């Protein structure tokens, strides 16, 4: 793909995703989710492989129906209260079409299935773009309709995914299928306060934003798309996987690292409702995720796997490309612990 | 959405003119220092990654990333801040406005109120 | 993230079409233009919580015209006794209901 | 012909249960074109002339025509009816029963409710008595996208230009 | 809820302009000009009550003035209308121009005998004034009594208590 | 009609309000002979 | 009505004249000719779906270009005019970049 | 709702459960979902028809344009995936598993 | 100079490409540079689609026309000379 395309097709899927989170009529952003579907289908397939191809048609499939589900519910909306604006929505039938029709977008179990299957099949940075940016637009709309969001659908959907996400996580070995279950966790974590307080749903959305761009960008520095190809990493560059390691544990949220901020006022914001189970549940269940995570860092830094020969060759040389955001994310991503009470700025 | 929809506030405005009348957060803000640690230590990364000297490359560049990180958090402060004063006005005022909502509840001393006594034995 | 730059910039982009009561084209008036207005009107500002309860009548009435479903509802029975009425030949439908007597203008 | 308007919503399901039986893609493809003609006659009753022909002229014109051209060149299927083999009679019929005692429920008792409220009144109390004049409502109104919505052009003549490079960019192998 | 209000057909009954539309559209120009008071008083009526059980009276008098305008022109014109009328009957679209040598045939009568002055291009389309005697609705959209706004802003923003209360941060 | 109907306020507004509501096909014709129903309906749409 | 009476008197009379020459000219007896028709065993060039699609493409555009006889009615004849034009530059535009780049191949 | 309208929603309804119970050629799964944009355009346009939502006229014709779009996608995606195995049929996605 | 030889080079090759960009170049340029576009859009806005709703006389308002046809109130004189 020439570079002047594909900057136009990434400006165009940000293009939709804005106009989602621009627009003050329905119609308007149902054209954004369109506009990102179709700026986003060529951008999985840049590296045209028999399996991109599959990813990609999966993924048109599934953003198409949830599309479609969209547009029926905004319809419905429109013939039962005559109103395009994006505010409460007035018919109960249209908002659990919508509900359904946003997770799926999201990837919400039992809507997860397609995300570790397109996951696995599309690139790195492919793999990137869709675990972080694609999922702002539904989340947004989510946001804006948090209060007619019926809590008990949401909840369910939202606890779901964290057990599958664990449990998928706990046997994959393919470090995009890994991320893309450890996706599906957090975004039940992220949807799980969604009717509670929308602004936890921003914190943990940005600093699983900032996890996931540092391991992504790790894994791209790397080049490493399975457990052992990572394994091999500690020869030529340990400062990588060490950081990795550092990055996993953040994502599994343990204390002092930037990933128990979200969890922690999650639980805030679930007790201040009168809600004790669920929290406990979410908690609990997300120490599969610290499971896999841990495996993770065990093969990569923790422990040291067998190399090859041919590294020797390989050492001499050096990364010329050089991710410059990679750094700071990684800062963000493992020490701001400390910064929690500017929670505020995000109100 | 708590106060995301206050009477008032402007879109996409991150510090209005009313977070002026608050004072200013402090150069010297611990929070700032910290920010500013937060800076220095993505410098250190970023020389670690490209394999050049973390503690003496880039002098330059280890310094933007600590000024960058001052002079956004000072901001990010300020609107932290802001909200924050925000919250407690809102807050006074209900409950100014609301008298019989938040009742003043009968003053007893010790002396007066009885607890129940629970040995351990 | 509703980041409202339409509001912001002063700028409509879409708020011409989110309601019916807004400027239509030759100024086409809605079917349920009132309605629409008198709604909007009650829950100006008043917050969507206070909205839900307050306007509720002009929610109710709106909806109303907008379906007829309580119209068509009494329509309906209206037509069952009618019919029940035929039947049982208690009821003779007047000749200009019956198109015999000619219209006005 | 008072309940013509119900007539053709009756036979627009039956086509919708003819294709989406997932018969032979020819066979299919017609269920498709059936039921569009269908859906454009009953625009054309509510009074919409120019969006019942856009469905006819667009929709059943280029794109399923499109959609015919695909299946003609990657012809690799044996030609089956929707009364062929079970997999696909089976649910034609029993798309076609659920119909029906929808129509039963519907007609036989006035204030029928599955998941939302139908009255069995014909659709002609609906109608709206006004006069618009020497106007076309429908004509004025899209008329005006040019003029009143100027950002719903912008927005959609990108995302053509945009669909036209993607589709080139996925079909260059 | 109310019964709806609705008026006798005895109070309903008008006597009718019983003519043809193409009748009508060869004399509009001249009764829009002769009758334009009592018509333009009506639509005011029926656009500011917003009710047609409101200006029905109003709708009575626009069909009387009517009559009178047709009445004339029987009186003083009615060969010349004749011709005009079943000229523009003739067209389906019922055109002036097909009729125009007709037209200033009845047009030459009317400024003879009634002296009635057809209206130029674009002026029975100007907005005129109306001094009704009709009081102008108070409520015309009967309108319920809109809710008390919440209460709006208050006095000066002062620092946070003790700051960010959150868990142990102290600022 | 309906007169014998219990509970049957004759001609008893469906809305709250007590502003003018233009009346609907079926407020009008519904009880007229079909072929008028047919006319005031899609008379002007069939008529080509 | 009339409309709906042309469509089914134009489709019976095709139907009868179908019927006419597919089973009434099959009754008069022509003897057998037993000839198997001898078949024993896939041209999916994109050279024809590309023809297919860009047609869907622009014939969507030409959708939105549709409504511009009533538009040129409109008092804001400035904005409708530079409307119009953007569709058709935006016409013009996927044109050229099917020409420029490896398209129109037909 | 009037019956029509009742009848059209069941026809969005028939169209969803043929898409998402696929049975062998995705080219019919195409199809169920291009059927369901018609019965979206269908039901939409009566909606601002009958609401004399003359404004809102427009939004029918959008909605057809940006639905063919998705369809050309599709299209595109088929022809991709024919080329590569053989066929359109559903089963030969199977190279992604989980 | 070097513009000018690949005009004629373009219309020499390629006619019907020059020719279409210059009909669509003129179709931008001459609208903006055009009187008749002004008398355009008053003759849209002049075309009484909807009845001019009357007003109430208030005794304030001399412009208005309160007649039939007398001086005061727009004119469509402009037009009848076009």
């Amino acid at each position: 793909m020439n570079p002047i395309i594909y900057t136009t097709l990434i400006m165009t899927v940000m293009s939709g995703t804005m106009l989602v989170m621009i627009s003050s009529h329905w119609l308007l952003i149902w054209i954004g989710f369109e506009m990102n579907l179709l700026a986003m289908i060529p951008v999985l397939m840049k590296n045209f492989n028999p399996r991109a191809t599959e990813a990609a048609t999966k993924y048109f499939l599934t953003q198409a129906t949830a599309s479609m589900m969209l547009m029926m519910a905004i319809i419905i909306n429109l013939l039962y209260s005559g109103q395009w604006t994006i505010t409460k929505m007035f018919n109960p039938v249209a908002m659990t079409m919508m509900t359904m029709a946003l997770a799926m977008k999201l990837g919400l179990s039992p809507f997860h299935f397609w995300v570790p299957e397109v996951t696995q099949g599309i690139s790195l940075q492919a793999g990137l773009l869709l675990l972080t940016w694609q999922k702002l637009a539904p989340l947004s709309v989510l946001c804006q309709i948090s209060q007619s969001i019926n809590p008990n659908l949401m909840l369910t959907m939202a606890m779901l995914s964290i057990l599958i996400g664990g449990w998928g996580g706990l046997n994959q070995t393919q470090l995009r299928k890994i991320m893309a279950y450890s996706s599906i966790a957090h975004m039940g974590w992220m949807t799980a306060v969604l009717p509670y307080n929308t602004t936890m749903t921003i914190l943990n959305l940005l600093i699983y934003i900032t996890m996931t761009l540092a391991m992504f960008m790790l894994l791209i520095h790397s080049s490493a798309t399975t457990t052992l190809s990572l394994s091999h990493t500690w020869n030529k560059m340990p400062v990588i996987t060490s950081l990795m390691m550092v990055t996993l544990l953040s994502m599994g949220g343990l204390p002092p690292l930037s990933g128990f901020m979200p969890k922690w006022m999650i639980i805030q914001e679930m007790t201040k409702n009168e809600s004790i189970i669920m929290p406990t549940l979410m908690a609990m269940t997300a120490l599969l995720n610290l499971y896999f995570y841990m495996r993770l860092a065990y093969s990569s830094s923790l422990t040291m796997f067998p190399s090859t020969n041919n590294m020797k060759m390989k050492w001499q040389f050096e990364h010329t490309k050089q991710m410059k955001l990679l750094p700071t994310m990684i800062v963000l991503s493992t020490l701001v612990l400390p910064m929690t009470p500017a929670l505020s700025s995000l109100n | 959405t708590m106060m995301s929809g206050r009477p008032g506030r402007v879109p996409l405005q991150f510090l209005p003119n009313e977070a002026r009348s608050l004072p200013p957060p402090k150069l010297t803000d611990p929070r700032l220092v910290y920010m500013g640690f937060l800076g220095y230590c993505s410098g250190l990364i970023d020389n670690a990654i490209r394999r050049r000297p973390v503690v003496s490359a880039g002098l330059h560049r280890q310094l933007l990333y600590v000024t960058s990180f001052v002079f956004f958090g000072y901001y990010l402060l300020k609107r932290q801040d802001y909200m924050y004063a925000l919250r407690d006005h809102d807050m006074f005022a209900y409950v100014k406005s609301h008298p019989e909502d938040f009742p003043e509840k009968d003053k007893k001393t010790y002396g007066e109120i009885l607890e129940e006594f629970h040995p351990v034995r | 993230p509703f980041f409202d730059v339409q509001k912001r910039l002063g700028l409509d982009l879409d708020r011409w079409m989110t309601i019916q009561s807004a400027e239509q084209p030759h100024k086409i008036p809605g079917r349920c233009h009132a309605f629409e207005k008198e709604w909007i009107e009650c829950a100006h500002g008043i917050g969507g919580i206070r909205a839900e309860k307050e306007c509720k009548i002009e929610f109710d009435d709106f909806v109303e015209c907008l379906l007829r479903q309580k119209t068509m509802k009494r329509l309906s029975a209206i037509k069952r006794q009618r019919d029940k009425l035929i039947k049982e030949g208690k009821y003779t439908p007047p000749p200009h209901h019956l198109g015999k007597e000619d219209p006005r203008p | 012909t008072m309940y013509i308007a119900f007539i053709l919503s009756t036979i627009f399901v039956i086509g919708f249960v003819g294709f989406s039986s997932k018969p032979s893609p020819i066979y299919g493809g017609l269920g498709l074109i059936v039921s569009g003609g269908v859906g454009c006659g009953i625009v054309l009753n509510f009074g919409g002339s120019f969006l019942g022909l856009m469905v006819f002229l667009i929709y059943l014109g280029g794109m399923l025509v499109v959609f015919g051209y695909t299946t003609a060149m990657a012809t690799e299927m044996y030609p089956e009816v929707w009364v062929s083999n079970k997999t696909v009679f089976g649910a034609f019929v029993s798309g076609l029963m659920m119909e029906f005692c929808m129509v039963y429920y519907a007609l036989k008792e006035e204030e029928v409710e599955i998941i939302f409220k139908f009255n069995g009144l014909g659709d002609w109390v609906i109608y709206d008595t006004g006069d618009s004049g020497f106007f076309s409502e429908e004509a004025m109104g899209i008329a005006a996208l040019y003029s009143y919505g100027t950002w719903l052009v912008i927005v959609t003549g990108w995302s053509l230009l945009i669909g036209v490079v993607v589709i080139m960019e996925i079909t260059r192998g | 809820p109310g019964i709806v209000e609705l008026p006798t057909l005895e109070d309903l009954k008008v006597q009718e302009v019983k003519v043809s539309s193409s009748v009508l559209k060869a004399a509009a120009h001249h009764y829009g000009a002769q009758c334009d008071k009592p018509n333009k008083e009506f639509m005011l009526c029926r656009w500011e009550e917003k009710d047609p059980r409101r200006c029905l009276e109003e709708g009575k008098l626009v069909n009387q003035c009517a009559l009178d305008f047709f009445r004339q022109i029987k009186r003083h014109c009615a060969e010349p209308f004749t011709e005009y009328w079943t000229c523009i009957d003739y067209s389906g679209l019922q055109l002036f121009r097909h009729c125009r040598k007709q037209q200033a045939k009845f047009d030459e009568c009317v400024l003879d005998k009634l002296g009635w002055v057809r209206p130029d291009l674009g002026e029975l389309s100007k907005v005129t004034k109306v001094k009704t005697d009709r009081p102008l609705p108070e409520n015309p959209y009967h309108s319920r009594a809109r809710p008390e706004p919440n209460p709006e802003a208050e006095g000066d923003l002062k620092p946070a208590k003790h700051g960010s209360r959150l868990f142990f941060w102290t600022m | 009609i309906m007169k014998d109907v219990p509970d049957w306020k004759v001609g008893e507004s469906v809305f709250h309000t007590t502003r003018w509501v233009t009346p609907m096909m079926g407020e009008l014709y519904g009880l007229r002979t079909n072929e008028e129903i047919l006319s005031a309906t899609y008379g002007f749409i069939w008529y080509t | 009505m009339n409309i709906m009476l042309t469509l089914l008197t134009n489709v019976t009379l095709a139907s009868l004249l179908v019927l006419i020459a597919f089973w009434l000219p099959q009754l008069n007896a022509y003897s057998e000719k037993t000839s198997p028709y001898e078949c024993g065993f896939l041209p999916f060039s994109m050279k024809f779906f590309l023809v297919a699609i860009t047609f869907l493409l622009f014939d969507l555009e030409i959708a939105l270009l549709l409504p511009l006889p009533w538009a040129s009615q409109t008092n804001n004849l400035k904005t409708m005019l530079t409307m119009a034009l953007f569709l058709l530059i935006l016409l013009a535009a996927s044109l050229a970049y099917e020409w420029t780049q490896k398209g129109l191949e037909w | 709702m009037p019956l029509v309208y009742m009848n059209i929603i069941m026809a969005f309804a028939i169209a969803l459960a043929g898409l998402l119970m696929y049975r062998s050629h995705l080219m019919s799964s195409l199809l169920c979902l291009e059927g369901m944009m018609l019965s979206l355009f269908i039901m939409s346009t009566l909606i601002i028809l009958n609401t004399h939502f003359t404004l809102a006229n427009m939004m029918p014709i959008i909605l057809l344009v940006f639905a063919a779009c998705e369809a050309a996608l599709g299209l595109s995606l088929l022809v991709m995936v024919s080329n590569t195995y053989g066929t359109d049929y559903v089963q030969n996605l199977n190279l992604l598993q989980c | 100079g070097r513009i000018a030889s690949f005009l004629k080079n373009a219309w020499a090759k390629e006619p019907v490409l020059v020719a279409s960009f210059a009909i669509g170049g003129l179709a931008i340029i001459l609208p903006s540079l055009s009187p008749y576009t002004n008398y355009a859009i008053r003759i849209n806005r002049a075309t009484p689609y909807n009845y001019p709703v009357p007003l109430r006389d208030d005794g304030n308002m001399p412009d208005v026309p309160s007649h039939p046809q007398d001086p005061q109130g727009p004119s469509l004189e402009w037009l009848k000379n076009l």
